[PDB]
């Protein structure tokens, strides 16, 4: 009865006379294709975690400007919307509309929590802050 | 074979044993849930998305937490390890029964020195282990491990701990002590007994081969009083009948009960969070009539759903929840968005597809080449492009009106005429015709101006109206109107446009404010048992850019009552108007006229279906569908025209309502528009909007019955509920912890204060955060997402807020009131506990005096007596503070060191440090003082508040000598962690013994010998060292006899000998039978 | 510090970082000194999960070339102009055209 886990932690009876299974209908709005639909829109949401820390307490995510990473993932959603809908440009496009959206900003790796970028992780720096004032033995 | 029950069709007489399980009918697992229509044969059962090899089974793709899990074992979670073992004569060494030796079998160890510990879950089987132990060693080994494992990444040591993150780590180690407990007692059989001891008494046996070896550590009464001992005199004390089973249900299973109280060895502690789990999850239970309603009730009453049962009480379907855990699940999911456009993508893409399989509607454009047959003929043809079939635009239209609050679809720019447009050009007529008839299907706030300016942009030339201020002018683009400050002010008060001037832009001007189509809402979804996640509408309310009429398919196709036809009608109408009479186009030789009236008369005649569809079938469908979806709509509320109510902003907050600080507005605030912006294609939706049909046999029942069969047999509502609830739960515990590390307007009660720490910024606030997250979805198997948004910066918040602007200032602010949380709750118990019982966890409090004290006397360093101690009443002590600065003599003087009051002392005395300064100047203060301390006659008292400690036995009948120990200790201190302190305690011995000196210079401040549980338990007394006879405090129950059988003293100590009541449930898969309706 | 040896720059910046353990004259100047003027003290942070658009650092500094940098921020915060009035004045140079 041991249920395993899903990730890793700290380690006379004659027949009567209604029964049959002869399939006599069809549906019309068809069972696969629909179960096929739902089956798409079930999943559940990506996950955005780039500018949240690690365990170490290094942020997540590559190291690129708010705006150049909002205008990157723009283009990168209408290049898939093109590939789902299978031909060469898409026609509802995320990128390049009328709006003109040049203060929009998306999360990215290259700003800390405190307000920083982090061009030196945050434990390189804790690290060097700290060996900054160690001592020795005299002799 | 057939169930008569469900009328499902089995095989094998255990199929059907095996399968009216699911009904709730016993005879003598994998599945989720199960469907059965009544009209065909085809079950829909749903599995699990993790398992293997599946055979023709539909996936749960959702990310269910595991809220229910058992354990059959004990309930205790502090074990009692014996530290210095003894063997002792005995007078009686075993039992007879006419030829039979049993041996004796003591509940505790039989050692000089036994003191408890906490090995969480060291005696329990479970079926699903949650993997969050907190395992101590003994105190003779070190305990370090457990307090350096959150914020030292660097370090200057391996086996040093930094003292600036005990409490952080404190608080983490009770998250998972408290985390670890969330199981449900099991209710595995019972066996009578007859020994003399324990005469008729139930008795609880363990899972597994062996069941009487648990015997003895179960029931400490059942061993008699052989010898003459301390365990001995403690089981005389100890009254008898209770033991054993208390009583048990009156519902019975067969012979067997359903829940049982039983004595037996456990925890107050663990038996409290079990109890409070156990009540925090039968409030969530749900009845399977109800989910019979609820399903019905989405089903709109195209289907009627079905779930019988059979009378039971200890079924357990924990899926009700309040509004409150939606909306605070909605705001996370919304700030997850985060402006990034491919979490949006697959949401719409999928749903648009969803659409397109479940309409009726077929879209061919050949209607349009059969009813057309410079030719304005040929070129509107050529213009709309009928041989092109990709229509996604339109579905991807509808399917954004769900989520006005986070996208917002505008229009494509390239779809507007080419350098503003001419009215003198036939071709930027049927530009503007296309538009026109797409713009009043996008949730864009600005449409209606859109589409006036674009004929204000073409008629520059030939009409004129009159501009606001001396910077812009009438051809500026119609798509550079994208913000409600931009409306023209004779687009709002009509009456300015001149008649006389501009005839035909007013009749479009007043064609707008008119026939605009007007907004309206239909209600969906169950709001009495599934809740509802909406933030800014009403509980049960799904507002749409359209009005909505109850359906049929005998309603005529020319029907100039609907809003769509009519908006057609007259945007054909006026550019009829607009061609009349030529006074628009010059240059052209040949006259058009006729032609041009011809076509537009097609067009407005044309026997489309679209406009029928979208007011009738459409609404119906999105409130079928919208109750399923993973992430539920978010809107904001349509208004038609009205400038000053057209929200522009949406944002998201963390801090009170009560407190000023940075101003730290979302992500979401960013977007020039409401939502993120994707554009659409007006050619597309023109001609999806103005070519559709049905099929020539459609009957609506059986079409919507068999539609919405197959796409509730793989519904995942329930699993979101459930993680609905661990995210509510998981963010008020993230918030009460965060509240005890740093400074907030949070006031929790703050039980512990007196483990040192610092006040953390942000950087050190979202790492803890992020320890305390994964240790959360570790604990309840998650792995998609919970809290991540919320540390994207600052985590110390204090509530979730999400609220949107009007135009003219007007804010929106909602709040939902965040009821209680079971997992915070124990959390707080548990350190209500820790501050009377930090020693079990290997902590003690107050400080050490570090000092020479030799002599022959057995006092157990972590007692010290009065005499040694020392304090700042204490008369001649020094208090020294940062400012310390040593000095040395000259030609024989001494060196002295700085008070705090500001005078010099030489290094004599007792003094008073912070540990700081130590920390600080460890390698020049140890160097200067080691000397002084080992043979001269310094004592210094560093204080700490909290340190981990570990212990070195001694004989007391030899030399010792601590100094190895000490300096070890004092060399290894470090700016950044140190190691645990060494302390030096003798053994206790039953029987007299000499006595030689010991040298010892660590000892505490305050009684820390707390875990200390007996010495010499085989023995009749301790005659030399630390005594300790067995605690009747915590055998109360037993050794009280007026005491109630459930009485606990929880607050102050632990009791080791409870009441607990096991269950035994059973958890059916959903079940429903789809009937259809004539 | 932004480079290759950043270990060195945590004592130049902030004297009175280090302990006084000393009676020499570097010790007795940090002992005179106060404790709470170190590091970042003020900022603005506009937007969550970006940069804080300025801060107020105690740090070993020069008063001269600060009041240098002051005036040239000065000057170049006296140019500054925001897309709104750059969109105004293209209008109007345009002329409706554009
Ligand atoms: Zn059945």
């Amino acid at each position: 009865k041991r249920i395993p886990r899903k990730t890793k932690g700290k380690s006379p009876a004659t027949a009567e006379p209604g029964t049959s299974n002869c399939e006599h209908y069809k549906a019309r709005p068809g069972i696969a294709s629909v179960q096929k639909a739902t089956e798409s829109a079930e999943l559940p949401m990506k996950n955005n975690d780039e500018g949240t820390p690690d365990k170490r307490g290094n942020t997540k995510g590559a190291l690129v400007n708010e705006h150049v990473e909002a205008r990157d993932e723009a283009d990168d959603a209408t290049k898939k919307q093109a590939k789902d809908t299978e031909k060469a440009k898409a026609q509802v496009t995320y990128s390049d509309t009328g709006i003109n959206n040049a203060n929009e900003l998306s999360r990215s790796g290259n700003v800390d929590n405190e307000g920083g970028s982090n061009q030196k992780p945050m434990s390189t720096r804790i690290a060097e802050a700290t060996s900054a004032i160690v001592s020795k033995h005299p002799a | 074979y057939q169930c008569h029950v469900c009328s499902a069709v089995l095989f094998s007489p255990l199929d059907l044993d095996a399968h009216v399980a699911s009904h709730g009918l016993h005879g003598n697992q994998r599945h989720i849930t199960e469907f059965i229509s009544s009209w065909q044969n085809h079950p829909i059962v749903q599995v699990s998305a993790d398992v293997e090899n599946r055979k023709t089974a539909q996936l749960l793709h959702a990310d269910t937490p595991r809220l229910v899990t058992w354990d059959a074992g004990l309930c205790t979670s502090f074990k009692i390890v014996p530290i210095v073992p003894a063997q002792v004569p005995q007078d009686v060494l075993a039992y007879t029964f006419f030829t039979s030796s049993y041996a004796i079998q003591s509940p505790f160890p039989e050692a000089a020195v036994s003191r408890i510990v906490v090995h969480t879950r060291w005696a329990s089987n479970v079926d699903f282990d949650r993997d969050s132990s907190v395992i101590m060693a003994p105190p003779t080994e070190n305990n370090i491990h457990l307090f350096k494992q959150l914020l030292n990444t660097e370090t200057l040591s391996v086996r040093g701990a930094n003292p600036l993150m005990f409490r952080a780590n404190v608080l983490h180690m009770l998250l998972e002590f408290v985390l670890d407990n969330l199981y449900l007692n099991r209710h595995t059989g019972f066996s009578q007994d007859h020994t003399p001891f324990t005469e008729g008494a139930n008795l609880r046996s363990l899972p597994g081969p062996d069941a009487e070896k648990w015997y003895s550590i179960m029931y400490p009464t059942r061993m008699g009083t052989p010898n003459v001992s301390k365990i001995c005199n403690f089981v005389a004390s100890c009254v008898r009948n209770r033991v054993g089973r208390f009583d048990r249900a009156q519902m019975m299973n067969g012979a067997m009960s359903e829940w049982v109280d039983v004595f037996e060895t456990s925890d107050a502690l663990t038996v409290s969070i079990r109890g409070r789990w156990m009540a925090r999850l039968a409030r969530m239970n749900i009845n399977p009539t109800e989910i019979e309603w609820a399903l019905t009730e989405c089903a709109q009453g195209y289907v009627t759903v079905t779930s019988p049962y059979a009378p039971s009480v200890n079924r357990l379907m924990p899926y009700r929840i309040s509004n409150a855990e939606r909306q605070i699940s909605q705001i996370i999911r919304v700030m997850n968005i985060g402006n990034n456009a491919t979490v949006i993508q697959p949401v719409l893409q999928d749903i648009s597809v969803l659409l397109q399989r479940i309409s009726p509607l077929q879209i061919d454009p050949t209607i349009i080449s059969n009813t057309m047959s410079l030719s304005p003929a040929s070129s509107i043809l050529g213009k709309l492009r009928p041989s092109n079939s990709d229509f996604s635009s339109f579905r991807v239209a509808l399917a954004g009106w769900l989520y006005n609050g986070v996208v917002t679809t505008v229009i494509d720019d390239s779809s507007y005429p080419k350098d503003g447009g001419s009215v003198t050009s036939l071709e930027n007529l049927w530009d503007f015709f296309i538009l026109a008839l797409a713009l009043p299907l996008t949730t864009d706030p600005c449409a209606p101006v859109k589409a006036f300016m674009t004929l204000a942009n073409m008629m520059v030339g030939f009409e004129t109206i009159p501009m606001d201020n001396q910077i812009y002018t009438q051809s500026r683009r119609a798509s550079a109107f994208s913000t409600p400050h931009t409306w023209p002010r004779c687009f709002m008060n009509i009456q300015l446009i001149s008649p006389i001037d501009a005839p035909i832009l007013r009749q479009w001007a007043e064609i707008i404010h008119r026939y605009w189509p007007n907004p309206s809402q239909i209600r969906y979804g169950t709001p009495n048992v599934f809740g509802s996640a909406n933030l800014f509408t009403p509980p049960e309310v799904l507002l749409l850019p359209i009005d909505h009429q109850p359906a049929n398919v005998t309603t005529p196709t020319l029907d100039f009552t609907n809003e769509l036809t009519n908006w057609r009608a007259r945007v054909c109408e006026l550019m009829k108007n607009l061609v009349d009479n030529q006074r628009y186009q010059p240059g052209w030789t040949q006259s058009l006229v006729s032609s041009m009236r011809g076509t537009l008369g097609k067009l407005k005649l044309i026997k489309s279906m679209t406009p029928m569809y979208l007011q009738q079938l459409a609404p119906v469908e999105l409130a079928v569908i919208a109750p399923m979806l993973p992430f539920p709509p978010f809107q904001v509320p349509y208004v038609r025209l009205d400038r000053d109510r057209v929200p522009t902003m949406v944002g998201v907050t963390r801090q009170s309502r009560d407190t000023i600080t940075q101003p730290a507005l979302s992500l979401s605030t960013t977007n020039t528009t409401v939502g993120v912006p994707l554009a659409l294609d007006a050619r597309a939706i023109t001609v999806a909007l103005l070519s559709g049909k049905y099929p020539p046999d459609l009957v609506t029942n059986v079409w919507y019955a068999d539609a919405i069969y197959p796409m509730y047999a793989d519904t995942e509502v329930f699993s979101n509920l459930q993680r609905d609830v661990i995210t509510c739960e998981a963010v008020q515990t993230l918030v009460t912890l965060v509240a005890q590390i740093s400074e907030t307007q949070y006031p929790v009660d703050r039980y512990l204060d007196w483990i040192p720490s610092l006040r953390a910024s942000a950087a050190t606030a979202a790492t803890f955060a992020e320890w305390v997250n994964t240790s959360m979805k570790t604990a309840f198997d998650l792995s998609d997402m919970l809290l991540e948004p919320l540390l994207s910066g600052d985590p110390r918040m204090t509530q979730l807020a999400i609220q949107y602007q009007q135009y003219n200032g007007r804010t929106f602010n909602v709040i939902p009131e965040m009821p209680g949380s079971v997992i915070a709750d124990c959390v707080q118990l548990t350190a209500e506990v820790f501050n009377h019982e930090y020693n079990l966890f290997g902590i003690a409090r107050g400080d050490i005096i570090i000092g020479r004290v030799q002599s022959t006397h057995l006092w157990s360093p972590l007692a010290p007596p009065p005499d040694l101690v020392f304090d700042r009443d204490t008369p001649g002590v020094h208090i020294f503070g940062r400012d310390c600065r040593i000095s040395f003599g000259m030609n024989g003087a001494a060196p002295m060191i700085r008070d705090e009051t500001g005078m010099m002392v030489p290094f004599e005395g007792n003094w008073i440090f912070p540990l700081a300064l130590w920390q600080m100047n460890t390698r020049y203060f140890n160097q200067q003082f080691d000397a002084w301390i080992k043979t001269g006659e310094l004592r210094i008292r560093i204080e700490m508040g909290a340190y981990p400690y570990m212990l070195h036995y001694y004989d007391p009948r030899q030399y010792a000598n601590a100094w190895n120990l000490t300096s070890a200790w004092l060399e290894e201190i470090t700016p950044t962690s140190i190691p645990s302190v060494p302390f030096m305690v003798p053994i206790s011995s039953d029987h007299d013994i000499s006595s030689a000196p010991a040298v010892q210079y660590i000892i505490s401040t305050e009684y820390n010998d707390r875990s200390l549980f007996c010495t010499n338990s085989s023995s009749p007394q301790t005659i030399a060292g630390p005594d300790k006879h067995i605690p009747v405090e915590r055998y109360n129950i037993l050794t009280n006899p007026d005491a109630p059988p459930t009485q606990i003293q929880l607050p102050e100590v632990v009791d080791l000998y409870n009441v607990v009541t096991r269950y035994a449930y059973e958890t059916p898969p959903i079940t429903a039978v789809v009937m259809g309706v004539p």
